[PDB]
């Protein structure tokens, strides 16, 4: 998890274009059990990448809202 | 003074808890299986 979460970074520092690779960066957040830093790196994104039709992601953020409770209104969005 | 009898008794007793059914929480309500789900590949 750490090297795959590293490596996931040099890809992104490499091409910033590998929404992919910010997704797997993501996913070994989680499995890091990096609840907050995940969510903090899904919400840089999504802010920057609002036009983005990366559904994976949404769905990740509203499962990750649902889990806290209190964002249900973006969970839904 | 001699009038209508009649009593005045406001009602604002509570009810008895309902008991109603409970609902079942879905198994990505749990966090294991939400880790599961989440990290797969």
């Amino acid at each position: 998890y750490v090297q795959a979460q590293k490596q996931f970074k040099q890809a992104e520092d490499s091409q910033n274009s590998n929404t992919l690779a910010k997704l797997g960066y993501a996913q070994c957040l989680i499995a890091r059990n990096e609840v907050g830093d995940a969510t903090i790196y899904l919400e840089k994104f999504f802010k920057e990448n609002q036009d983005s039709k990366s559904s994976e992601m949404m769905l990740l953020l509203g499962i990750i809202y649902s889990q806290s409770g209190k964002s249900y209104y973006k969970a839904i969005i | 003074r001699q009038d209508y009898i009649a009593k005045v008794r406001y009602q604002n007793d509570l009810p008895a808890p309902p008991c109603p059914p409970k609902l079942l929480k879905y198994e990505i309500e749990k966090e294991a299986p939400q880790k599961e789900f989440l990290k797969d590949s």
